């Protein structure tokens, strides 16, 4: 019988932010709200001053304590000193990696008290391009820099969708990942992230999980944009279409395997399976997305190294798929963010959809008849791995949505 | 150097006794055990083992559990799993099933059965797991668990329904991912479920946390997380007051080497009335306890800093020490390089204890008369401090000392003169 909060804000994007600083928040009540009382204000002049001359003797560690002493939840620091902060020592190349521990504490705290926003950001896609792509240039400070960006992506997100009803308009997502506006941008960011997982370090480690994490924050950054604008299924049509040839041409298998598990958002996976597949087909459908569309490629497809291990390939895509329709069956993501707000909030249900009118002997023989074919050519028996996904694809079709 | 800038830090972890419970090749959601009627659970037991790691990655239980609490040994399993797998990718998918299923089952579980939340139990395991000892995770005599380590590893090691394979260690280098994801997923409980856990499990956390923030290997690591759950824990005790110093002496017997204290002064939160109450109360222990002085039940404050501040003339922690050694050394005898490294300790301990002047001196009340006070104060270390420090170029302790003690000075005047 505990008052629990007003859950609800939550809900809206259940996905993995790099921080839960958001926690902080959460209480509507007579705390933040008084907290949120005083006026802030900048940092005072003659404080401004004394920092502004630890700046001057090139006395970084200087800057980045004091800044930490001062900054406080009635005063914030000028938009020169976050710049200053940030490019001048960050993502400096000389200083050692306490400079850049304590620095990013210092943007953490003033992220965490001071919610950044459009009118306030400090770094431009233009920053990012370079600390990213100009190679040549092997920055210590460089994932931390990515943290920063996708954590501040965040929290404008989850701010803006709270505040605006109808509007989107004054969010830093919108102006630097619209699709729409900045379609090069989301070029940019897809040909990134194929070249990290292409980054060789797996054969037969410390930087391994560099890559991982920065490979995630991509993914977040996709998926965010993938919401950006009304409608999610048109720029999740875009962007489908961007990466095909992208993902097409990546050498080997464990790197295709790596860049489908990351995938984050389920409506942007589902597509590029849908696209690889029908482009794999010889025979083209017209059925919609479905159950029924799930056999369908299952029957029809082909493969596009002994042939087993493109089967379980096969396979491994095809488990993903039906999880991703699970998902965005569920989830209701096909609608905009701003109303599937509203839907979670009432709770309204989900409907069936044309194509899923199937029967567990459906999938029976269609399981068999895969199961016939795949002896007829390649025979018996087949490769245990392989005889574990298919049981596992088996186990799976036989949830058949079972309503 | 005669002075490092950070605290040296101290090997909690050690790997070879890292993982003596249980690994990823032991832990199972079939081994639990459920009447399957539903697709769900008849899915589950009828799945392999790898299935098993497959269905969690990919949000199949999210899918799967819109509508119905999740079983609690399946919960439980799942956070055995985050803490224990040792790729990235699969521990941060974990743990974001975690959160997704908690929220979830909140937002529909209304029942009295609160959202499962890692009792004390729990935590230890894991960390212990991790290769954590229990003095380590609770290092005070005075105040220890409800339990004891035999009774958590039969347990646990029971409920896991193994000396077969040579034990390696689950871990050859400090899990930080597993244990970014188990305090982020402590402070997610800790912030939806404030009063799941009792004063007493909030002390013994606090002491954990801050026992396990001194290990070597994590001073690269930025702990922001552990700000964050601090600051949800000292907000979620109910007798503050009377709880605040009890914890004070706490965190002051963790440890003996006073950079370290001074870091965990400097670690907490320092934006919330609560983490500074605890700041200002810790550093009066800290310098209480190192200057030597009796422990007698520490306006009155003011003369106590000045006491403190006649205590820190740097010639006179020198010579004590000197009569300490003296009385410690048979012989009796220092030499000019001893006599030399006595001074780097004297000037470290100065450095330190300034630093402690500096904290505790910070505050947001003050009445007129306060002024006279940071007059004083500001005075005590121009005569006190200042003057018996002596510049010397080839000695570049002694200029960090006194430009110290400048910023200080600065900051207190700026402090008088804004009234």
């Amino acid at each position: 019988l505990y008052n629990r909060p007003c859950l609800h804000r939550l809900k809206y994007f259940l996905r993995p932010p790099v921080h839960h600083l958001f926690f902080q928040t959460l209480i509507p009540d007579k705390d933040t709200r008084e907290n949120k009382g005083q006026r802030l204000e900048p940092i005072p002049h003659r404080r401004l001053r004394m920092v502004t001359n630890t700046i001057e003797e090139n006395f970084p560690l200087g800057t980045v304590q004091f800044l930490m002493d001062f900054v406080s939840p009635q005063h914030y620091p000028p938009r020169e000193i976050v710049a200053h902060i940030i490019q001048k020592i960050l993502l400096s190349g000389s200083e050692t990696v306490d400079v850049l521990k304590e620095a990013y504490m210092l943007l953490m705290k003033i992220q965490q008290l001071h919610p950044a926003n459009a009118k306030t950001v400090e770094w431009d896609w233009k920053l990012l391009t370079y600390v990213m792509e100009e190679e040549g240039q092997t920055l210590p400070g460089r994932v931390l820099f990515l943290r920063y960006v996708v954590q501040t992506l965040e929290d404008d997100f989850q701010q803006t969708l709270r505040r605006q009803r109808q509007h989107l308009q004054q969010s830093i997502a919108n102006m630097v990942l619209s699709c729409d506006k900045q379609p090069h941008n989301v070029r940019d960011v897809i040909k990134w992230l194929v070249k990290a997982v292409t980054e060789d370090g797996l054969t037969q480690n410390l930087t391994k999980n560099t890559n991982q994490l920065i490979v995630c924050q991509l993914q977040r950054m996709l998926s965010i944009a993938v919401e950006v604008d009304r409608t999610p299924t048109c720029s999740s049509n875009k962007i489908a279409e961007m990466m095909f040839g992208f993902v097409l041409d990546i050498p080997e298998r464990s790197q295709r395997e790596m860049f489908f598990t990351t995938m984050e958002s389920h409506l942007l996976r589902c597509k590029v399976l849908e696209i690889i597949f029908l482009h794999s087909c010889e025979t083209p459908t017209r059925l919609p997305l479905s159950l029924a569309q799930a056999l369908y490629f299952l029957n029809n497809s082909t493969s596009l190294k002994s042939q087993w291990q493109t089967w379980d390939e096969l396979v491994e895509r095809l488990q993903f798929l039906l999880s991703s329709y699970q998902h965005v069956l569920r989830e209701h993501l096909r609608s905009s963010v701003i109303d599937r707000k509203d839907l979670i909030i009432k709770r309204i249900k989900p409907k069936p959809q044309q194509g899923d009118d199937i029967t567990v002997v459906d999938v029976e023989k269609q399981i068999e008849a895969f199961r016939s074919r795949l002896i007829q050519m390649l025979g018996e028996p087949l490769v245990p791995q392989l005889q574990d996904k298919v049981h596992l694809l088996k186990l799976l079709l036989f949830y058949a949505a079972d309503l | 150097d005669a002075i490092p800038d950070h605290h040296p830090g101290e090997e909690i972890f050690n790997f070879l006794n890292s993982g003596k419970i249980f690994n990823q090749y032991t832990l199972d959601l079939r081994d639990s055990g459920f009447i399957g009627q539903s697709a769900v659970e008849k899915l589950i037991l009828k799945s392999g083992k790898t299935d098993q790691i497959f269905l969690t990655t990919q949000g199949f239980l999210t899918s799967a559990y819109h509508y119905v609490q999740c079983p609690v040994p399946v919960l439980k399993w799942l956070f055995r799993m985050m803490s224990v797998h040792t790729d990235c990718i699969v521990s941060v998918q974990i743990l974001s099933t975690l959160m997704e299923i908690t929220i979830r089952n909140d937002t529909f579980s209304d029942s009295p059965v609160w959202p499962w939340i890692p009792s004390l139990s729990d935590v230890a395991a894991v960390f212990f797991n991790m290769g954590i000892d229990f003095r380590s995770l609770f290092p005070l005599e005075n105040l220890q668990p409800d339990f004891n380590e035999d009774y958590l590893v039969s347990e646990t090691q029971t409920t896991s329904r193994s000396e077969d394979s040579s034990y390696k260690p689950i871990f050859s280098t400090l899990p930080e991912t597993n244990i970014l994801n188990v305090v982020k997923f402590l402070g997610l409980c800790t912030s939806i479920h404030p009063e799941g856990y009792q004063d007493r499990e909030i002390m013994l956390l606090i002491l954990m946390l801050f026992k396990m923030s001194l290990e070597k290997q994590l001073k690269q690591i930025p702990l922001v997380d552990f700000q964050s759950l601090l600051i949800n824990l000292m907000k979620n005790i109910r007798d503050w007051n009377t709880k605040v110093p009890e914890l004070c002496l706490g965190i002051n017997e963790l440890s003996s080497h006073p950079h370290n204290l001074l870091w965990l002064v400097q670690l907490v939160p320092n934006w919330t009335s609560r983490g500074r109450q605890l700041r200002q109360c810790l550093s009066l222990v800290i310098i209480s306890k190192l200057l030597d002085e009796k422990h007698e039940d520490v306006n009155l404050q003011v003369s106590v800093l000045h006491r403190y501040l006649v205590q820190m003339k740097p010639s006179d922690l020198l010579k004590k020490m000197v009569l300490k050694k003296k009385a410690e050394q048979p012989d009796g005898i220092i030499d000019d390089s001893l006599h030399l490294e006595l001074e780097k300790q004297a000037y470290y301990l100065t450095y330190i204890l300034l630093h402690l002047v500096g904290e505790v001196s910070c505050s947001h009340s003050f009445s007129s008369g306060q002024r006279k006070h940071f007059v004083l104060l500001c005075g005590a270390l121009e005569k006190h401090v200042k003057c018996d420090i002596r510049e010397d170029a080839r000695l570049f302790y002694r200029t960090k000392v006194k430009d110290l003690v400048a910023r200080i000075h600065g900051k207190w005047q700026e402090i008088i003169q804004n009234c």
